[PDB]
C-alpha cells in the first residue's frame, strides 16, 4: 500500500505537471494577428 | 515648357524631326499634366474629407 500511495502520488504529480504544460500549450497568435493586420493597414495607406 | 509648346508647334520650318521632337515634348508636359492633376485629385480628397487628420496619411 505504501508502495502504491508513494508511486500514484509521484504519477498524480506528473499528471498535474503534463496537464498545465498542456494547458499552456493549448490555452502570441493574437500579437502576430495585431502586427499582420498593422502591416495590412500601413501598406494600404502607403499605396494609397 | 507651355511657352517652348508653343514656339514650336507654330514652327513648320522645324521640319519632320522638329516636329516629332515638339511631339515628344508635348507628350511629356501631358504625362505631366496628367501627374499634376492626379495630385490636383488627390488634394481634392484631402479637401472633401475635412478632416484634420493627425494620420500619416493626410496630405499636409
Amino acid at each position: 500500500i505504501v508502495n502504491l500511495q508513494v508511486e500514484m502520488i509521484k504519477q498524480f504529480h506528473m499528471q498535474l505537471n503534463e496537464m498545465h504544460s498542456l494547458l499552456e500549450r493549448y490555452s502570441e497568435g493574437l500579437v502576430a494577428e495585431i502586427e499582420r493586420l498593422r502591416e495590412e493597414n500601413k501598406r494600404l495607406r502607403a499605396h494609397f | 515648357i507651355r511657352r517652348y509648346t508653343d514656339q514650336r508647334s507654330l514652327d513648320r520650318s522645324f521640319g519632320l524631326v522638329g516636329q516629332s521632337f515638339c511631339a515628344a515634348l508635348h507628350q511629356e508636359l501631358r504625362e505631366y499634366y496628367r501627374l499634376l492633376s492626379v495630385l490636383h485629385s488627390q488634394l481634392q480628397l484631402e479637401d472633401d474629407q475635412g478632416v484634420n487628420l493627425g494620420l500619416e496619411s493626410s496630405l499636409t
